[PDB]
C-alpha cells in the first residue's frame, strides 16, 4: 500500500483534471461548442473568458498538487539512496536505520 | 387611431427555445452541404457546431437521441440528421508529439517521437494528408523506428549502445553524431 | 476603346515558393523589443506561389484571379511594366470595383463602376482597361509611386512586394522595395512589409487581375506589341499562427510560420527563436481546417409568419394565445417585406446566430 | 443616412434585421458612438418624400462596413426572368415613405455612425479641454493626448520615430512620451519607490 496509494494518486489527480472540464465555472454552459453556437463574437467572449479563467485554475492546482507530491517523492528517493548507499553497500551502525 | 404613440396598440409576440438533445423540429434557412469524413473540418449538426475529425462507427444511440457526451462533456458522437448515421467525433490536435533536437547552432534537424502509437496508423493520427509536405516527410519514411514508448521517425537506429545525451525513453537515447545525423539507441547501463 | 489581342500565346503559369516571404503587420499596435504569438491570415513559408510573366514567345500575362482572404503579390522588372491593379468582384457595371494605376509620377486610386473590357490592358507611350465609370463614391490620388519606361535592358533591378487584404470594409496595402539582381526568379530570404495605405473601399472583393503596359509605339507600324522583361508572382493567404520579432523601432525582424517543419513549432512552444539540445513536448499547431460542414435535417416546410404574425385579432394580453410552433423553417426574412419590428430582443441566443440553430419546442405567446 | 424610427435600434454591433443585413453591419468590435435623431419636418414633405432607398432583398448578408449599390434585379423563385420585373422576381432597392403625418415609427431618423481608432499616431481631433503648463520634477496626473496617468515628469532623450506619441517598456507601461507643443520627448518615472524599509 504504501507503493499503491502513490499511484492511486496520481491516477486520481489526472481523472478528477478530466472531471472538472464539466464545470460551468458560471458560465452558461461548460461546453465550448454550445457557447461558440449560441452566442455571437461580442456576447460569447465573457462565457469564454470565464470557462478559460476555471480551466486555467484547475490546471494550476493540478500542477500545485503534482509539485508537493514530487517534493514528498524526492525526499523519499534521498532517504531510499542513502539506505542504498549506507546498508548495501557497507553497514551501518545506526540503530534502527536498517532494520 | 389618433392617441399618442405611448398609448397605440402593439403586438407582441414572444418565442420560446429549449434545445435540447432531442430530434429538431424547427431549423434556420441554412442549407446543408455534403458530409466529408476522415478529414479536419468545422462541422454543424442541427445547430450544434465543432471542429473534428469524423469517423464511422457504430455507438447504438437511443431513437429520440442526436448526440452522445462523453466524461469530460464534450460532444463524443453525433447522429447524421440527413442519413440517420451515427458518426464519431475525434479531435483534430495530436498533443503527444514530442520534438528531438541539438542545439540551434548545431543543426536544423530534428527527430519526431510520436507517443504510444503504431507507426502504420501514424498518417492517419497525424492527419498527413492536410500538413505541409515538410510535415509528410516526417511522418513516414526509411527511418522509422519502433520504440515502446510510440515511435521516432528521422533518427537512424543502432545496434551499439553508448551512455545518452537526450533521453527519449523506455531505454531508447537519442544523440547527434557522425555526415552528421541524429542516432537513437538502447542506453549502456 | 478597347482591343482584344491575337496572337498571343497561352496562359502558362509557372510555380515557385513563398520562401520565408510575405510577413507583415497584422494590427497597428505598435510593439517594440518583443516576441508576439499572433494569429492572423499570414502567407506560409515556402507556399506554392503561381508565376508569370512577361516576355515577347510574344506573351503578356493578364489573367483573372481569385482573391482569397488577401493576396500576396510580388513584382521584378526592370521598366517598371506592373502599373495597376483591378479588383472586384464581378468587373463589370453591374457591380463597383476598386483600380489602382499609377502613371508617371503619382497613382490614381477609384472605387467605382467600371465596364472592364475584355483583356484589359495600359497603353504605354514613348487608357485602354474601362470604357465608362459613372455612380461612384470614392476617389483617392495621394501617394507617390516611380514611373518610367526607360532603360529597357538588362537583368531585373527592382522586387516592389505587396499584400492585399480586405478586412472590415478596410482595403488594406503592405507594401516594401527591395534592390535585387537574379535571374528570372523570386530571391530567397525575409521580407517584413511595412504598412502603406487603407482604403475605405468597403466593397466585396473576390475576383481581382492585374495590370500590365503595352508599348505599341511609334517605330513598329504592324502594331507591335513589344513588352519588356518583368513576372509577378502571386500567393494566398492562409489564417495561420506567426511568431514574430519587434524590435525596439517596431520592426519585423524575424517570424517564425509554427506550421511548417517540427523544428519551427518546437521553436513555437518554448517562445524563443533559438532551441536547446534536448526532447520538448509541443502544443499543437500543424493542422488547420479548412472545409465547413453544415447538415439539416431535410425539412423543407415554409413556417407560417403569415398567421403567427399579421392575424386579423390577437388574444388580449389577460387571456394570452399560445401557439406551438412545429416542422417549420426558421426564416425571418419573410417578414421584412411588410412589419418593422420595433422591439426585437433575445435571451439565451444571439439573433445574428438564430440562422445557424435548430431547436425543438418553440412556442409562441402573442 | 436615412432610416425610419423603427430601424434605428439596428445600427448596433450584433444586431440583425433589414438594415443591418442587406443595408449597413456595423463590426462585432465597434469602438465607436452611434448617434440618432429625428428628422421630421426636414426629411419629409407633404405628399411623400420618396428620395431615401432601402434594398429589401439580397443575396447574402452583408460583411460588416460594406455597400452594396448594385442594382441588379433579385430572383426570388426558379426561372431568371432576364432581368426585368415581374412575377418571382423583384427590384432590389424600395422606397421609404416619408409623410409629415406618419407615426413616429415611420418618421424619418438622422444617423452618424462616428469611428475612433485610437492609435500611437499623433492626434488629429481633440477633446475642448484646455491645455495647462508643463511642469517637471514633480509628482503630477498628466493628460497627454488622452493618456491619464501619474508619475514625474523628466527631460530625456529616447529618439522616438517622427510618427510617434508614446514608448512602452517590457511591462506594457508607458516608459515615455512626447509633448503635443514643444516636441519634446519627455520621461514618466513611477512616484513611488517602494523599496523602503
Ligand atoms: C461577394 O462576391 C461573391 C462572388 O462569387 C458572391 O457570390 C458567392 O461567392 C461564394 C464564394 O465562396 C460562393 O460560395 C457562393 O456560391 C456565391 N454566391 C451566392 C452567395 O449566391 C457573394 O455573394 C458576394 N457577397 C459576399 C458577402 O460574399
Ligand atoms: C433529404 O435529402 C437527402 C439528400 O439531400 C436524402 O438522402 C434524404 O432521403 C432526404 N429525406 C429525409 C432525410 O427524410
Ligand atoms: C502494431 O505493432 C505490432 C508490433 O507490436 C505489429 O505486430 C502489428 O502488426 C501492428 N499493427 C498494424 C501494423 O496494424
Ligand atoms: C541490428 O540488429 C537487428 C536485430 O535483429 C538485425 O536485424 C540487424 O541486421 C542488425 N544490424 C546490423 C548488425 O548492422
Ligand atoms: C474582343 O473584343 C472585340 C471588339 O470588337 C469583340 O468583337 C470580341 O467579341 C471580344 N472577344 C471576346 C472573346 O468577347
Ligand atoms: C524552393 O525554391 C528554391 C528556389 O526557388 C529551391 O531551391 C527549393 O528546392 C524550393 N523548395 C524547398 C525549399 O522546399
Ligand atoms: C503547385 O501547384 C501546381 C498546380 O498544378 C502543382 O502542379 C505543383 O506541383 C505545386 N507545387 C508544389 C511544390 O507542390
Ligand atoms: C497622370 O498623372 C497626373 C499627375 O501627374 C494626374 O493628374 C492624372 O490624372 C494622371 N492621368 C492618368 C490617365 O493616369
Ligand atoms: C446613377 O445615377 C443617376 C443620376 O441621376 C441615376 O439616374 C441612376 O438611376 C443611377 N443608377 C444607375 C444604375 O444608372
Ligand atoms: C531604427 O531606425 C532609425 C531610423 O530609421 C535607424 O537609424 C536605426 O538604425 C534603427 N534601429 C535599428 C536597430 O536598426
Ligand atoms: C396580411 O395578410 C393579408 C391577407 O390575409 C394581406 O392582404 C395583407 O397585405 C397582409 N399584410 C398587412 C396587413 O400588413
Ligand atoms: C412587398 O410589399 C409590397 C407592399 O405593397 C407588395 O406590393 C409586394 O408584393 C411585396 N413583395 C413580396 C411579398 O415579395
Ligand atoms: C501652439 O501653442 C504653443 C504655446 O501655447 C506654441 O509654443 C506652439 O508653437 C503653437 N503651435 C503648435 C503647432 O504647437
Amino acid at each position: 500500500g504504501k507503493l499503491q496509494d502513490v499511484v492511486n494518486q496520481n491516477a486520481q489527480a489526472l481523472n478528477t483534471l478530466v472531471k472538472q472540464l464539466s464545470s460551468n465555472f458560471g458560465a452558461i454552459s461548460s461546453v465550448l461548442n454550445d457557447i461558440l453556437s449560441r452566442l455571437d463574437k461580442v456576447e460569447a467572449e465573457v462565457q469564454i473568458d470565464r470557462l478559460i479563467t476555471g480551466r486555467l485554475q484547475s490546471l494550476q492546482t493540478y500542477v500545485t498538487q503534482q509539485l508537493i507530491r514530487a517534493a514528498e517523492i524526492r525526499a523519499s528517493a534521498n532517504l531510499a539512496a542513502t539506505k542504498m548507499s549506507e546498508c548495501v553497500l557497507g553497514q551501518s551502525k545506526r540503530v534502527d536505520f536498517c532494520g | 387611431p389618433t392617441n399618442g404613440v405611448g398609448y397605440q396598440p402593439y403586438r407582441v409576440v414572444v418565442l420560446s427555445f429549449e434545445l435540447l438533445n432531442a430530434p429538431a423540429t424547427v431549423c434556420g434557412p441554412k442549407k446543408s452541404t455534403n458530409l466529408i469524413k476522415n478529414k479536419c473540418v468545422n462541422f454543424n449538426f442541427n445547430g450544434l457546431t465543432g471542429t473534428g475529425v469524423l469517423t464511422e462507427s457504430n455507438k447504438k444511440f437511443l431513437p429520440f437521441q442526436q448526440f452522445g457526451r462523453d466524461i469530460a462533456d464534450t460532444t463524443d458522437a453525433v447522429r447524421d440528421p440527413q442519413t440517420l448515421e451515427i458518426l464519431d467525433i475525434t479531435p483534430c490536435s495530436f498533443g503527444g508529439v514530442s520534438v528531438i533536437t541539438p542545439g540551434t547552432n548545431a543543426s536544423n534537424q530534428v527527430a519526431v517521437l510520436y507517443q504510444d502509437v503504431n507507426c502504420t496508423e501514424v498518417p492517419v493520427a497525424i492527419h498527413a494528408d492536410q500538413l505541409t509536405p515538410t510535415w509528410r516527410v516526417y511522418s513516414t519514411g526509411s527511418n522509422v523506428f519502433q520504440t515502446r514508448a510510440g515511435c521516432l521517425i528521422g533518427a537512424e537506429h543502432v545496434n551499439n549502445s553508448y551512455e545518452c545525451d537526450i533521453p527519449i525513453g523506455a531505454g531508447i537515447c537519442a544523440s547527434y553524431q557522425t555526415s552528421q545525423s541524429i542516432i537513437a539507441y538502447t542506453m549502456s547501463l | 476603346q478597347c482591343v482584344n489581342l491575337t496572337g498571343r500565346a497561352t496562359i502558362q503559369p509557372s510555380f515557385t515558393n513563398s520562401s520565408h516571404r510575405g510577413v507583415y503587420y497584422p494590427d497597428t499596435i505598435f510593439r517594440s523589443n518583443s516576441l508576439v504569438l499572433s494569429q492572423g491570415y499570414f502567407l506560409p513559408f515556402y507556399s506554392n506561389i503561381s508565376w508569370y510573366y512577361a516576355l515577347t514567345e510574344k506573351r503578356v500575362d493578364n489573367p483573372i484571379l481569385d482573391f482569397k482572404d488577401g493576396i500576396y503579390f510580388a513584382a521584378t522588372e526592370k521598366s517598371n511594366i506592373v502599373r495597376g491593379w483591378i479588383f472586384g468582384t464581378t468587373l463589370d457595371n453591374t457591380s463597383q470595383s476598386l483600380l489602382i494605376v499609377n502613371n508617371a509620377t503619382n497613382v490614381i486610386i477609384k472605387v467605382c463602376n467600371f465596364q472592364f473590357c475584355y483583356d484589359p490592358y495600359l497603353s504605354g507611350y514613348f487608357f485602354a482597361v474601362y470604357s465608362s465609370y459613372a455612380n461612384c463614391t470614392f476617389e483617392y490620388v495621394s501617394k507617390p509611386f516611380m514611373l518610367d519606361i526607360s532603360g529597357k535592358s538588362g537583368l531585373f533591378d527592382t522586387l516592389r512586394e505587396f499584400v492585399f487584404r480586405n478586412v472590415d470594409g478596410y482595403f488594406k496595402i503592405y507594401s516594401k522595395y527591395s534592390p535585387v539582381n537574379v535571374n528570372s526568379n523570386l530571391p530567397s530570404g525575409f521580407s517584413a512589409l511595412e504598412p502603406l495605405v487603407e482604403l475605405p473601399a468597403g466593397i466585396n472583393i473576390t475576383r481581382f487581375r492585374t495590370l500590365l503596359t503595352i508599348h505599341r509605339g511609334d517605330p513598329m507600324p504592324n502594331n507591335g506589341w513589344t513588352v519588356f522583361s518583368a513576372a509577378y508572382y502571386v500567393g494566398y493567404l492562409a489564417p495561420r499562427t506567426f511568431m514574430l520579432k519587434y524590435n525596439e523601432n517596431g520592426t519585423i525582424t524575424d517570424a517564425v510560420d509554427c506550421s511548417l517543419d517540427p523544428l519551427s513549432e518546437a521553436k513555437c512552444t518554448l517562445k524563443s527563436f533559438t532551441v536547446e539540445k534536448g526532447i520538448y513536448q509541443t502544443s499543437n499547431f500543424r493542422v488547420q481546417p479548412t472545409d465547413s460542414i453544415v447538415r439539416f435535417p431535410n425539412i423543407t416546410n415554409l413556417c407560417p409568419f403569415g398567421e403567427v404574425f399579421n392575424a386579423t385579432t390577437f388574444a388580449s394580453v389577460y387571456a394570452w394565445n399560445r401557439k406551438r410552433i412545429s416542422n417549420c423553417v426558421a426564416d425571418y426574412s419573410v417578414l421584412y417585406n411588410s412589419t418593422s419590428f420595433s422591439t426585437f430582443k433575445c435571451y439565451g441566443v444571439s439573433p445574428t446566430k438564430l440562422n445557424d440553430l435548430c431547436f425543438t419546442n418553440v412556442y409562441a405567446d402573442s | 443616412f436615412v432610416v425610419r424610427g423603427d430601424e434605428v435600434r439596428q445600427i448596433a454591433p450584433g444586431q440583425t434585421g433589414k438594415i443591418a443585413d442587406y443595408n449597413y453591419k456595423l463590426p462585432d468590435d465597434f469602438t465607436g458612438c452611434v448617434i440618432a435623431w429625428n428628422s421630421n419636418n426636414l426629411d419629409s414633405k407633404v405628399g411623400g418624400n420618396y428620395n431615401y432607398l432601402y434594398r429589401l432583398f439580397r443575396k447574402s448578408n452583408l460583411k460588416p462596413f460594406e455597400r452594396d449599390i448594385s442594382t441588379e434585379i433579385y430572383q426570388a423563385g426558379s426561372t431568371p426572368c432576364n432581368g426585368v420585373e415581374g412575377f418571382n422576381c423583384y427590384f432590389p432597392l424600395k422606397s421609404y415613405g416619408f409623410h409629415p403625418t406618419n407615426g413616429v415609427g415611420y418618421q424619418p431618423y438622422r444617423v452618424v455612425v462616428l469611428s475612433f481608432e485610437l492609435l500611437n499616431a499623433p492626434a488629429t481631433v481633440c477633446g475642448p479641454k484646455k491645455s495647462t503648463n508643463l511642469i517637471k520634477n514633480k509628482c503630477v496626473n498628466f493628460n497627454f493626448n488622452g493618456l491619464t496617468g501619474t508619475g514625474v515628469l523628466t527631460e530625456s532623450n529616447k529618439k522616438f520615430l517622427p510618427f510617434q506619441q508614446f514608448g512602452r517598456d517590457i511591462a506594457d507601461t508607458t516608459d515615455a512620451v512626447r509633448d503635443p507643443q514643444t516636441l519634446e520627448i519627455l520621461d514618466i518615472t513611477p512616484c513611488s519607490f517602494g523599496g523602503v524599509s
